């Protein structure tokens, strides 16, 4: 019972943490992609200018 | 233009049925009609399907407006469920003028009875020209010698 | 001369009938006799090494071969 | 002779006029402008003479 | 003198139409931004009904 | 992405000579790819999350 | 959804008027870049004529101003609905949380 009383706890910990990492990294990916895509346009614009 | 699927019972070489309808929306009195254009060799009493009157939408008696009529949608009326597929340039420009984004169009479903109700094309593709006489008149006294 | 035959040679009774036009999928054509490679006819291998410049001009002007070698 | 030179330069100015105009629409073609459609192949296509 | 006057009148017409085109474009930017805010709020409402 | 596409679809209608591999041509041709790859990274992050 | 529809209708009309502005601008640029010895200059026809579909300068400026003010008014309505929707969502969340808490108690 104590072994299966730890299995569940492990699943939660791992699963919970997996999400946090993905979410944290995802948020960043967003700011990153936002910045560059805006910049890329700025660069491309100066060339046309 | 729309279609609705009918499950016909007790019928040979057919188990579903697609019938072709045009759904007209009159803006003068906010009314609707459904006309069914006639295909030639079909025993269905084809013609007009729903007369020109304000088609109810809900139980409480709301008529269908043009603010919820787009391309590629399911609309139910009097039990049936029509699948609106496309529209013309006038309906397109009116809907984009009044501020409704139109869904991407889909391909119009075809009746199996109508499409097996087709005679074959009785045309033939003529054979090529390089028969024995061209092969004798063009490459005579011409052989390809090799060393092996 | 026939190359690879249709997939009905097992049903085809060649004890009586010959290898006719109805059951040959590919005949041997000038697209096979390009010098510089081997070839398997009847049951033996001929390695073709040379051809006359009439064949060389034919292969220059029809099948676009411009590297037709000598071995 | 001078007239042939004039024509050559005339057509040149006309070309440069189209250039400025086309490359202008581009310089200010910001998001939420007008057309901004989703063409496919603008990168693949390349025939700069 | 007449051709120079016509050219000047053309210059003022170009400046007028350019100013009004700029005004229309700057208003279109904010109109589309307001539409985008409405769309994200609509997505939040759809999440609310689905979680309900 | 849509902006660059139209920005490159009109610059391909420039007449005669004009059509030149300007820094823009490169930058604009790059923009399309970059933003396409950008949207792609994001697409996985959806399936990932 | 109705406010989004109104915003998109204003978007359509404003985009119509904007592309009309661009094609008038390129017509007027070609007009202004016409010198005495430019090519493609030719004898015209009837030409000199007040057009039967023409409008006045005051009408043109009134149309442009009305389009701008209509778009701005729809933006004002959009912001008002934004505040109302924020209040409605906050109130709904608070009522649901408080009712769940009192049921648990």
């Amino acid at each position: 019972w104590y072994r299966s009383n730890l299995t569940n706890y492990l699943e939660s910990n791992t699963s919970r943490h997996n999400s946090e990492r993905l979410r944290v990294d995802t948020s960043r990916l967003i700011q990153d992609k936002y910045q560059q895509t805006r910049k890329t346009q700025a660069d491309s614009t100066q060339n046309l200018g | 233009d729309a279609y609705f699927q009918e499950d016909v019972p007790g019928s040979t070489e057919e188990h579903y049925r697609i019938r072709q309808v045009n759904i007209y929306y009159y803006l003068e009195d906010d009314s609707m009609s459904v006309i069914e254009p006639v295909v030639e060799n079909s025993g269905i009493p084809q013609g007009k399907l729903i007369k020109r009157q304000r088609l109810p939408k809900n139980d409480r008696g709301d008529h269908y407006h043009w603010k919820d009529l787009n391309r590629g949608i399911n609309i139910t009326i009097y039990g049936r469920t029509f699948r609106i597929v496309n529209c013309d340039k006038f309906t397109q420009v009116f809907l984009e003028s009044q501020g409704i984004e139109l869904n991407p169009p889909e391909k119009m479903a075809l009746d199996p009875y109508t499409e097996l109700r087709k005679q074959p094309l009785r045309k033939y593709v003529t054979p090529t020209d390089f028969d024995q006489l061209k092969q004798f008149l063009t490459f005579d006294k011409q052989v390809l010698r090799f060393y092996a | 001369m026939p190359k690879v035959l249709v997939e009905n040679a097992k049903n085809f009774p060649q004890c009586v009938l010959e290898i006719s036009d109805q059951e040959v999928l590919e005949w041997y054509t000038a697209k096979d006799f390009i010098v510089g490679k081997p070839l398997t006819m009847l049951g033996r291998t001929f390695f073709i090494y040379d051809c006359d410049p009439f064949t060389r001009q034919y292969y220059k002007e029809k099948f676009g071969i411009s590297d037709l070698p000598r071995i | 002779a001078s007239r042939a030179s004039q024509h050559e330069l005339e057509k040149d100015l006309s070309d440069k006029q189209a250039a400025y105009r086309i490359d202008d629409k581009c310089h200010h073609l910001r998001n939420t402008s007008d057309g901004i459609s989703y063409f496919r192949g603008v990168e693949r296509v390349d025939a700069t003479v | 003198k007449s051709q120079s006057d016509v050219n000047k009148k053309l210059e003022q017409r170009l400046e007028e139409v350019r100013f009004w085109k700029k005004e229309l474009d700057d208003k279109l930017e904010q109109l589309v931004s307001a539409t985008e805010d409405l769309l994200i709020y609509q997505t939040r409402l759809e999440k609310a009904l689905e979680s309900l | 992405l849509k902006v660059a596409q139209t920005r490159l679809d009109e610059r391909t209608r420039r007449p005669n000579i004009e059509l030149c591999r300007d820094m823009a041509q490169l930058r604009l041709v790059n923009e399309v790819y970059e933003v396409d790859d950008t949207i792609q990274t994001l697409q996985q992050r959806l399936r990932d999350a | 959804a109705e406010q989004i529809r109104l915003n998109r209708s204003a978007k359509y009309s404003l985009e119509k008027d904007l592309r009309d502005k661009f094609t008038a601008l390129t017509i007027d640029d070609i007009c202004f870049s016409l010198n005495n010895n430019s090519p493609n200059i030719r004898y015209s026809e009837n030409a000199v004529r007040i057009e039967p579909n023409s409008v006045s300068l005051e009408d043109w400026l009134d149309f442009s101003s009305t389009n701008v003010e209509k778009a701005d008014r729809q933006r004002n309505n959009s912001m008002t609905l934004k505040a109302l929707v924020d209040r409605i969502l906050s109130q709904t969340a608070s009522d649901l949380q408080r009712q769940c808490d009192v049921v648990d108690t």
